[PDB]
Parts: structure tokens; C-alpha cells; sequence
RNA sequence: CAUUGAGAGGACCUUUCCCUAGUACGAGAGGACCGGGAAGGACGCACCUCUGGUGUACCAGUUAUCGUGCCCACGGUAAACGCUGGGUAGCCAAGUGCGGAGCGGAUAACUGCUGAAAGCAUCUAAGUAGUAAGCCCACCCCAAGAUGAGUGCUCUCCUA
RNA sequence: UUCACAUCGACGGGAAGGUUUGGCACCUCGAUGUCGGCUCUUCGCCACCUGGGGCUGUAGUAUGUUCCAAGGGUUGGGCUG
RNA sequence: GACAACUCUCUCUAAGGAACUCGGCAAAAUAGCCCCGUAACUUCGGGAGAAGGGGUGCCCCCUCACAAAGGGGGUCGAAGU
RNA sequence: AAGGUCACGGCGAGACGAGCCGUUUAUCAUUACGAUAGGUGUCAAGUGGAAGUGCAGUGAUGUAUGCAGCUGAGGCAUCCUAACAGACCCACAGACUUGAAC
């Protein structure tokens, strides 16, 4: 029984973050790793997208950390934002790991896209 | 004259809302740091208008000076702060004497006004104050994002007033206009609001009903 | 954002390799051209097999583009090139391969450049 | 920029009676700091 | 404008800024009493506390980055053998701003910084 | 301290698409007025939650060289970053929210209702009704130096 | 198709404005710096659009012409100073 | 001291790339050494370093004109004159 | 005198003046105030694996300690340092005249 700061971001954030992680669990996204991303959209009966992709950053405030997602489409050079702790999302699975030595890899576009595909 | 009593709160930052449909909505978070007590209400009989005088931010009694707090406790409330205003139409049933309005009357009410001083720039000049153009970087150019231009020719003699000169651009309240409400909090007495307020977080921020 | 003076590579086979696109049609701010606007296209240069010459103006729709794509979802899509597809005014192109990905919310105006599409992402 | 003509004796007067009575606003700051340098246990002016 | 602008800046430029904190907290640290400048004084209160508390845990790495930050090379050696026995339990706030009479020939508002 | 508001500013802008409805109309071909909704464009007021630009607080890679006695590891310089790679807080938009409301008042053009000067008539000479993005008010801000200097609440004038 | 006045209106006539080219040489040459562009105004209505209406050789869509109305808007470019 | 507008000397700039403009003016970009290769035309001297493309840092080994240099291999960085 | 101004510590305020927030036995307890700025201790956050040692390698280098090491303009806690010492302005019923009741 105590009454509350002005510390109401970390709080609110937190528990966002707890009820987030309630609702379902999600393995940590470190920069670098080649992950999948199950996606549920509406009207389109498939009800589980594919997103595979190699993670860029991780633009981490609170319930907007994120993922910067890349994959080479037949075309060209793909680029996805994914909210981790979003309700359209299923599940995560970390398939790889490139082992990179960069906390950012926005070198990665504009490279050679035979180390982009997936 | 206002469609009815607001509150007063303060900005804690910014977040975002996840609703369960599966949209991302930007919100702003207030708190409040002590009840709106209605402080004073002047009606059509002692005063010209009619009223509801309401406060915020309890303190220290060193902090107020002798007309502030011989003002507030001729109510018989707490030593507070700011102090505002609502003018209302002469309808109203509010005694001056501690009526610490609890905040459930905004929820079913999905549209809300917010006032507050947006943060002030300083004397900036008329590329941001107005949004005028810059002239040309290159080509020989001497005027780059100068004024230009300032009257005409001989015969008004003069430049006229109300002409767009740089000036000190924020430091005023504004009033953003019908906000959608969002979801309260009874515990941790935090009130979602989709939008943006004028100001950084710690300022004080009029939360009134609309005026459509 | 797609400028009145930028190149678009095409995604379709109708005939192109790439235009300079011309002063976009729709939404009236024409110095940001986002997603589903059709542009009023010039030829670069062609594919010299095909009824599609050098100097000739078409009609096309911004299907991919650099700029970012702000979604209700919370994601945001962005691709590496700019495409365009040489549209005609009744709906369908006259190129019927598309070739890479597009969105799907140009869905609810342009159905058969998803239909004909290899990925809806 | 070239002053067309030139000033009064009035103007000029409480122009310079502005930048002196400026000179006055800032001494009895000094004669504050003068008299807390007296004797009193004060942290500063070592 | 300076919304949030924590740094302070001199009437210097920033390398020569750094150098101007290095110089003045090396001879900070080599004499402990000093007459400073007060924009001089409050910039040598930030960096002397923190190269107060760089050698409170006199490891290798702080003695290195310590040594890095600081010209003279035995003053670093003569900190950690002195501020582990001096300012243990101080928990923060190493010095005094002291301040004195404006300087002769521009009125600069002068200060004067102890260690305690 | 709290506001009334005389006066003054800003904002009152505009386009497609859909229902009504392929309905009135038209031999067909074509295709409504009126009343709603939705997506835009410019403009404006804000903000940094997301996406970024910058960020000389920062951290990371590396070249030449001089110091730290030397190896390692650091510091200086290569203008006011040596060149690059990213970035928190600020600032900003390309990003994000919001605005442009009124069976409110009086009118201009016009349509009228009774209706006489000429027992017919006529929107008018008496009275009076619908109605313009135009005028005013409402809308957001400043605002009693509005010398016409307002109104309300509260504090203090003691000793010889 | 009939039909001066839905719309043009020949032969002629009457005005307003001071935005073109002119006429005079009245201020200024002990100095009033022309043309175009950028920036930035503000104003007029002889209205291109937006709002309301009349008439139409206006079936509807779109008009033609005209009345009130200047609040707001009046694009990006290739040529050429 | 401070870290307003605005001028100047610099640095970077999402998306686009001359749409700016009198005019790519100015800035940005190319840049060193070796290897491949190099057209129209010509006064047969040239153009020519045309254009265009690749390697480049650092540790091993051997061939070694036994000084330059070569090939093969590994190693890091997003990027090696 | 009430209330201001200087000084003081600053600011999400600011060219300078302005404005705003502090100006300390800077709570004690049962539940919103008496943390202003710096430092410190932690938490978000940025770059991203530091030095030293061991191991593998002829060596460039990789690996374990170790989401470690620095940064900490942001949040909270903490009186450790500076908010000490002061000074000054404004005072002493608010002229004159009518009407009302007391």
C-alpha cells in the first residue's frame, strides 16, 4: 500500500511490457540472429504469414523494441518492422546466427544480396 | 463560456497504446499530483459571470505567499498551487468548500479539449516562426533565409502592422481540440489520451470537455 | 516519396525497364507520392520487341518505392528500389508476369496487381 | 544606416541618463556584497 | 535554442575544451586549491568527481583510464594511494566553489575550488 | 492571484470515391438535384511514442605520426570531429495527433406570402417567410496604458 | 428551321477606368538607379474556380450568357534575359 | 559570460537526383602504383592516363634478378593508395 | 509591515531584461507537500564485447572470464558539496464633495 511518483513510465511501461509477456512468450531477439515471424492478419484464412529475415537492430523502448527485419525477395532487398510485443504477431523461433560484429547492420543494404538471402 | 468543469493535470511522457484489435495508437500519459478542489465559484448574484474556481498542486505553506493561502483556507481546503477557472453556464450545483472531484466523468465522454504552454523556441526568425522560403544557397546569392521583402513601394511609406517579422515564437498556451479519451487508470491515477499536448512533460495541462 | 523526376524500375513484363515518372495524379501534393498513387510515366528506355518505345507517356502505379510505409499493424515496410506497373485506366495492366513483392493494402483499389502478384508479402 | 540628422540635447540627456542610471542599478549589488563581506560567517571570499 | 543541453560548453572550441578540463583538473588534483573562472569551476567540478571516483576502485583498467584522462603521469600514482584513505564514506561532493573577487581588467565573475 | 472583454489577430479552404441510385430524365446512348459517409490536397496549431536526419554528450573500427621509458594499452594532431560506423536527451520532418463546427443573427442577387396607389394585377408602398464559401457572432490565443485604466477573493498598516 | 434582344450582333452612338502605346513638359537631375527572376506583402473587381440564383435553341450529364459575392485558391515543367 | 535571430568558414543530411538556374555557378563525386584493355579520326607525331574493369591492409611459405618483386593460403574490418 | 528586488542554486524559460522552480535539522508516522543544481548508487538507453590472464595458432587473429567495459544530456533514491552571509525598495487609513440609513 503505497501511493506512486512521477516515475509512471517505467510502471506503465513495465507492466505493459509483463502483460505483453503474460499474453504470450518471446524469446530475446539479439542482433544479428536469422529469425521467423508468424503473423495473424484477417480475412486472409491463412492466419500465419511467413516472415523470415535476418534482424538489423533492436530499437528497444519499453513496448515499442522492435525488430529490423531484412529478406531478400525475388525481386529485391525487403525490409520489415516488427513490433515484438504486438497482438498480430504468433510466434518467433530464432532459426540462426550470423555471429556479426555490428550492433547496426545498415551496411547490409546496399551490399552484395547473396549475403542478404535470408 | 465552456460546456461544463475540466480538471488540471500534468504530462508524463509518452507511449503507446496496444489495442486489442491489433493497432498501435501514440498516447499521451497525465498524472495528478493532487485533487482539483474546487476552490471558489462566483455565480450570477456577486460577480457578472458565473464560474467554478478550481486548483492543483498541493505544497508547502513557505511556498505561498499571505493573499494566496488567506485566499485558499477562506474555503477551508489545502494550500495549493495553481488555481483556474471554468466559466459554466448558470446551471451549476459545486460548493467552494473541498469538493475533491474524483476523475470518472471524462471516460463515456470520448472527446476532450487540452490547453497548455507549448514550449517556448526563443526569438526565432520568419524561416520557422511564419514558414516562409529561403532564397537560393548558390548562384552568386547574397539573401539566404533573410526576410526579403518588407512593404511597398513610396506610397504606403510605412510597412504594415501585423507584418511577419521573427519574434519570440512559443510560450503561449494553445488549445488542441477534441482529443479522444482512452483508458483510465483508477490506481495509478493515469489517464491515457491519443494525441499530443503542447509542452515536455512536467507542465501543468487544462483537460476540459469540448466546445463543438 | 517519389518525386516528378525520379527513375522507377517496372514490375511488370509489359515492355519497359525503367521511366521517369511525371507528375502524379490522385493525391493533389504531388512532392510525396506514396503507395497506390498512379503516375503519369515517361519511357527511359524499353524493351525494343514490344508495341513500348522510347518518348512515349503512360500511365503507371508506384508499387514499390524506398520511402517507408506506416501500417495500422505497427509494422512499417520498405524496399530497396522504386517499381512502378504500367497500368491502364480501366483497372488490369497490359504486362500480365508481375515481377517481386508488393503490399496488400493497394488490395482495395487495385485487386489484379495482387492477384497477379508472386508475393503479397 | 547613415543618420539622416542629429539629436537633441533632450534626447540625448535621457539616453545617457539611461546608460548612468544603468551605472546605479548595479552598486547597491555592491553595497550588498560589501556588507555581507563584513563580519559574518560567510563561505565565500576566501 | 538549448532544450536539454547538459554539456557545458566554454567560450572555446571542443578539443581545446578538453584540453582546458585536462590541464585545469591535473593541476586541480596537483595543488587542491585553485582559482578558477565559475563556468571554469562548476567544469572542473563534474570531472574531478568523477576522477575521484575513476580511482575510488583502484584496479588496473580505472588506473589506465585514469592515467589516459590525466597529463602528469605521477599524480595518477600519488590519487589512488590517497583518495581510498581520504574519501572513503564521502559518498559524492569532493569540493567547494568558493568564490571571490571579480578579476581586474575584465570583471569576470571568479571562483575558487577546494577539496573537501 | 483570479478572470469579464472593448479592441485586435488567426482560423473559417477545397477535391475525388461510395450509398441513395444506374433511381428521376432519355427511343437508346448516357446519367441526376437533395441529404449522408469515407479517403485525400494545401494551410495551421502542436509533439518525438514509432521511422529517421543531426547530435563536436557518446561509444566502436582504422591510417600516418609524436608523446606516456619500452611491449600491450591509451592520450595529442591531421582546422571549428583525421576519415568512417551507428546513437540517448534536445531540435526537426519526411514522421505522429488535431482543426476548419453552428434549424446561430441580419442581409446582397433571387423565389415568395398576403397586398394597396389606377374595385385587374404586382415580392412592398404596411407587415412578413426561405437563403450565399459574403458580414457579424460562436471557434483558438493575446488582451483594463479599454487613462473609459474593470470586477471578485485575500494579506498588511504597528511603538514613541 | 419560324423568331432583333437563349446566343452573336453589322452601320452608327454614349460613357467609365488610368493597367498599353501615345500627347504636354508640371516636381526630380549639388544623382527619382530602368527590364526579368527569387523572397515577402497588401489591395481592386472588369470573376478562372469555389457558394447562391435568373434565362437557356436548359430532356439529364455538361453547358452558353448573366446577377450577388474578392473569404480562399489560382500547379510542376522544355524554349527564351 | 551566454549558447537568440541572422551573416560568414566548415561537417552531415531520410526519399529523389539538376526538377534550381541566365547557365551543373558552387558544392558533391574521380583520384596513388601494378595488370588487362582502349574507339571515331589524323598532319601517322597523337588522341591516350581515351573510355571501361580488376587487385591493393596485415601475417605464412617457397620461387627468388638470390634488393625490388610474384603465386597460393589464412586473417580482421561495414570500408585496405 | 503585507509584497517585491538583489544575491544565491538553476530551468523543459531565455539575446539582455523577463518569467518559472528552489533558497536546509531541505519530515516524524498510517498512505499525495521540505531534493534546486552537481556528484554518487542503481534502472532504462547507446556502442557493443574492454584491460589483464589462460587456451588454440609459426604469426596475423579467434576464444572463456563477460549482453562484459565505457558512456549515464533521461528516471528514482541519497543531504556528500553549493543553496551561507546578506542588503535594499515599499511604511504610518489613503485629499476635496453629495445621498442613504445607522
Amino acid at each position: 500500500q503505497r501511493v506512486k511518483l512521477g516515475d509512471i513510465m517505467g510502471i506503465l511501461n513495465k507492466k505493459a511490457v509483463h502483460a505483453a509477456e503474460e499474453l504470450r512468450p518471446v524469446p530475446g531477439i539479439r542482433t544479428g540472429d536469422i529469425v521467423q515471424i508468424r503473423l495473424e492478419v484477417p480475412e486472409n484464412k491463412r492466419r500465419l504469414s511467413v516472415y523470415k529475415g535476418i534482424v538489423i537492430s533492436r530499437q528497444n523502448a519499453g513496448i515499442h523494441t522492435t525488430i529490423r527485419i531484412r529478406r531478400i525477395i525475388a525481386g529485391v532487398g525487403v525490409e520489415i518492422v516488427f513490433p515484438l510485443y504486438s497482438p498480430n504477431i504468433k510466434e518467433i523461433k530464432v532459426v540462426s546466427h550470423r555471429k556479426v560484429r555490428k550492433a547496426r547492420l545498415y551496411y547490409l543494404r546496399d551490399k552484395l544480396p547473396r549475403l542478404s538471402t535470408f | 463560456v465552456d460546456a461544463g468543469i475540466g480538471v488540471m493535470g500534468t504530462k508524463l511522457g509518452m507511449m503507446s497504446f496496444f489495442e486489442e484489435d491489433g493497432t498501435v495508437v501514440p498516447v499521451t500519459v497525465i498524472g495528478f499530483k493532487e485533487g482539483n478542489i474546487v476552490t471558489q465559484v462566483k455565480t450570477e448574484s456577486t460577480d457578472g459571470y458565473n464560474a467554478v474556481q478550481v486548483g492543483y498542486e498541493r505544497l508547502r505553506d513557505r511556498k505561498l505567499t499571505m493573499p494566496e493561502r488567506g485566499h485558499l483556507n477562506k474555503a477551508g481546503v489545502i494550500p495549493m498551487r495553481h488555481l483556474q477557472e471554468f466559466r459554466l453556464v448558470s446551471v451549476d450545483d459545486f460548493t467552494p468548500s473541498q469538493k475533491l472531484l474524483f476523475e470518472e466523468l471524462f471516460k463515456e465522454g470520448d472527446m476532450v479539449d487540452i490547453s497548455g504552454t507549448t514550449i517556448g523556441k526563443g526569438f526565432q526568425g520568419g524561416i520557422k516562426r511564419h514558414n516562409f522560403k529561403r532564397g537560393l544557397m548558390t548562384h552568386g546569392s547574397k539573401s539566404h533565409r533573410a526576410l526579403g521583402s518588407i512593404g511597398a513601394g513610396t506610397t504606403p511609406g510605412h510597412v504594415y502592422k501585423g507584418k511577419k517579422m521573427p519574434g519570440r515564437m512559443g510560450g503561449t498556451k494553445t488549445k488542441i481540440r477534441k482529443l479522444k479519451i482512452m483508458k483510465i487508470d483508477t490506481d495509478l491515477r493515469v489517464v491515457m489520451i491519443k494525441g499530443a499536448v503542447p509542452g515536455k512533460p512536467g507542465n501543468l495541462l487544462r483537460l476540459a470537455p469540448a466546445k463543438i | 516519396m517519389i518525386q516528378p523526376q525520379t527513375h522507377l524500375n517496372v514490375a511488370d513484363n509489359s515492355g519497359a525497364r525503367e521511366l521517369m515518372c511525371i507528375r502524379i495524379i490522385g493525391a493533389s501534393n504531388r512532392r510525396y507520392a506514396r503507395i497506390g498513387d498512379v503516375i503519369v510515366a515517361v519511357i527511359k528506355e524499353a524493351i525494343p520487341n514490344t508495341p513500348l518505345e522510347r518518348s512515349e507517356v503512360i500511365r503507371a502505379v508506384v508499387v514499390r518505392t524506398c520511402k517507408e510505409l506506416k501500417r495500422d499493424n505497427g509494422m512499417i515496410i520498405r524496399y530497396d528500389d522504386n517499381a512502378a506497373v504500367i497500368i491502364d485506366q480501366e483497372g488490369n495492366p497490359k504486362g500480365t508476369r508481375i515481377f517481386g513483392a508488393i503490399a496488400r493494402e493497394l488490395r482495395q483499389k487495385f485487386a489484379k496487381i495482387v492477384s497477379l502478384a508472386p508475393e503479397v508479402l | 544606416a547613415v543618420p539622416k540628422k542629429r539629436t537633441s540635447i533632450y534626447k540625448k540627456r535621457i539616453r545617457k541618463n539611461i546608460w548612468k542610471k544603468k551605472g546605479y542599478w548595479a552598486a547597491l549589488k555592491a553595497f550588498s556584497l560589501a556588507k555581507s563581506l563584513s563580519t559574518g560567517n560567510s563561505k565565500s571570499f576566501f | 535554442m538549448k532544450h536539454g543541453r547538459k554539456i557545458h560548453r566554454l567560450s572555446r572550441p571542443a578539443d581545446q575544451r578538453r584540453a582546458l578540463l585536462r590541464g585545469l583538473t591535473t593541476q586541480l588534483l596537483k595543488h587542491g586549491r585553485i582559482k578558477t573562472t565559475r563556468a571554469k569551476a562548476s567544469a572542473m567540478r563534474k570531472y574531478v568527481d568523477k576522477m575521484i571516483t575513476l580511482a575510488k576502485e583502484g584496479s588496473l583498467h580505472k588506473r589506465r583510464q585514469a592515467l589516459g584522462f590525466i597529463y602528469e603521469k605521477q599524480i595518477v600514482h600519488a590519487l589512488f594511494a590517497e583518495v581510498p584513505e581520504r574519501y572513503g564514506d564521502r559518498n559524492g561532493g569532493y569540493t567547494r566553489i568558493i568564490r571571490t573577487l571579480p578579476r581586474r581588467g575584465d570583471n569576470a565573475p571568479m571562483a575558487y575550488i577546494e577539496l573537501v
